[PDB]
């Protein structure tokens, strides 16, 4: 169980560490974060009382470093910073523990909740597409751009997302125009498993880690990459058995974890009718098409 | 974006533009089968491309041996149109290449985006326009070369014949698609108006009667009454 302590807490936020959240009052004796599960990524994210306007947060991994908060009064924001100095670390963490100062990662023992949301989410990918290569953690907010929406304007402050674009030369074979645009299964499998994700594990971590920066920080291009990664699937006709059961799983815990007064933001009618009701796989996502029809019919 | 009656002389400027029209690509006759089911026989089709500035019209003629052992026939037959205007603009010289295509049925679209990937820079527009061109098949020269066809074949006309020697192209488009929303309305009407009068014929090298320039105006009114009359039965107005 790791820790990411705060030096303070100055003003007045909303905290949250991966699907949990938590007020902070300002100048709350306030000093982070304690129990977090070793195993998988991680994202403490911000909204301040006084501008509920830039979501913002850090992926991470306590396996990488030891981390921390600290308010920076200049920038005007929770900064996450790297401790070198272990000993520092280890005896500021002893302090604040001792005086029961942090709250304690609140993980139910039953709750595959963020493993699930995370099974294929690696650190090493977020800062490919996360591009500082200074820090060892990656700063998103809301308002961050997509490579794609930049293409359609700060380079170093994008998100690196693959592109995927089903009127491109790289989704055409020229002689197969009909045929690559109305079954995408070579797009998928040779151009985008094969060529650029190297496998569907890639692929996944990528559409899964779209979705958590759509749903923690609002962030649209996010929202859009994930909803093309799922298309790109359904509008294929010849897609991998194992692809298609994993999707499902992916899928129905993201339906599940999304705050039901959110769907009319974060989930597109079209792209979800298609792939449900019209596309190749419209038979092939039992569990994720249970959990829509009874959460969000109206949508449907 | 879509080509509408508020941007209507931009079709008569100098930069190359062509209509696509795909309404008479894949043409059926539906028949009973002898156990008393209903099945189609496909007849000779064409792709209606026309450069309404100049007359120049590109009849591709599509052959009833393109659907043998194909299916779903009306969605292959957007994608052959668009693979026909793509291999049509490939065809033509640089400086003969188009700008712009207008597709006049929305649903050409995204086949001919995606056939026309390698041309960036021409602009594939809808129409809100609603143009008679269906009606191509009413001219009985375009009909005979239609039907005649024993092979896939482009044939080459110029629509205005030699109108635009007397008129613009503005005024040239008028009449054609003034012609043509007769012939769509009542084809029997029209073109008993058309050839009623023996002593004007059609030239050898033209699709429509040599009318003087007062024999024309004569004619387009014979069509606006042709026009409204039916209009009022349709409607009972």
């Amino acid at each position: 169980m790791n820790t990411v302590p705060f030096t303070s807490a100055p003003i007045e936020v909303t905290i949250g560490i991966d699907q949990y959240s938590f007020n902070v009052k300002e100048n709350q004796p306030f000093h982070g974060i304690k129990d977090i599960p070793i195993g998988h990524v991680h994202v403490i994210h911000f909204q301040h009382a006084d501008n509920s306007s830039m979501r913002y947060g850090y992926w991470f991994d306590c396996r990488m470093g030891n981390f921390y908060i600290q308010y920076d009064p200049k920038d005007g924001l929770y900064k996450m910073m790297e401790e070198r100095d272990g000993a520092k670390f280890e005896n500021i963490v002893h302090n604040f523990k001792e005086r029961q100062m942090m709250v304690s990662y609140p993980k139910i023992d039953e709750d595959d909740t963020w493993y699930n949301l995370t099974e294929f989410v690696q650190m090493d990918k977020i800062r490919k597409i996360v591009r500082k290569d200074e820090n060892q953690f990656s700063y998103v907010d809301s308002s961050m751009t997509t490579v794609q929406e930049n293409e359609l304007s700060d380079p170093a402050h994008s998100l690196n997302y693959t592109v995927i674009n089903f009127k491109s030369r790289e989704a055409i074979r020229p002689g197969h125009e009909m045929e690559d645009f109305l079954d995408k299964s070579y797009y998928l499998n040779t151009v985008m498993l094969q060529g650029i994700f190297k496998n569907s594990s890639n692929y996944f971590g990528e559409l899964q880690f779209a979705f958590l920066n759509a749903m923690f920080f609002g962030n649209y291009g996010s929202s859009l990459q994930w909803h093309a990664m799922i298309e790109l699937i359904c509008s294929s006709a010849t897609v991998p058995k194992h692809m298609l059961d994993k999707l499902d799983e992916i899928l129905y815990y993201q339906i599940k974890t999304l705050p039901e007064q959110y769907s009319d933001i974060l989930l597109n009618e079209r792209v979800w009718n298609i792939c449900l009701y019209s596309s190749f796989q419209k038979n092939s996502l039992h569990n994720t098409e249970k959990i829509m029809e009874n959460k969000y019919p109206e949508l449907l | 974006g879509a080509m509408n009656s508020s941007n209507y002389a931009e079709l008569f400027n100098n930069d190359i533009k062509l209509f696509v029209d795909d309404t008479n690509v894949y043409r059926v006759t539906v028949h009973k089968t002898f156990e008393g089911n209903v099945a189609t026989k496909a007849i000779n089709g064409c792709i209606f491309t026309l450069n309404p500035k100049t007359g120049h019209l590109f009849l591709k003629i599509i052959h009833t041996s393109v659907w043998a052992g194909q299916k779903r026939l009306s969605q292959l037959a957007k994608w052959k149109t668009a693979e026909e205007v793509s291999a049509l603009v490939r065809s033509l010289p640089k400086e003969e290449q188009p700008k712009q295509i207008i597709v006049t049925r929305k649903a050409m679209l995204d086949p001919l985006e995606v056939h026309m990937l390698d041309f960036p820079n021409i602009a594939i527009r809808p129409t809100e326009l609603r143009l008679p061109f269906s009606a191509a098949m009413s001219i009985d020269k375009l009909s005979d070369v239609v039907m005649k066809a024993t092979e896939p074949q482009m044939v080459l006309f110029n629509i205005y014949d030699d109108w635009l020697d007397r008129i613009s192209s503005y005024t040239a488009f008028s009449r054609l698609t003034l012609l043509l929303r007769a012939l769509k309305t009542n084809e029997e009407s029209a073109k008993m108006i058309l050839l009623s009068d023996p002593t004007i014929t059609i030239k050898s090298y033209h699709l429509w009667p040599s009318f003087t320039d007062e024999q024309w105006i004569t004619i387009e009114s014979q069509m606006r009454d042709l026009i409204l009359t039916e209009y009022g039965r349709k409607y009972n107005v």
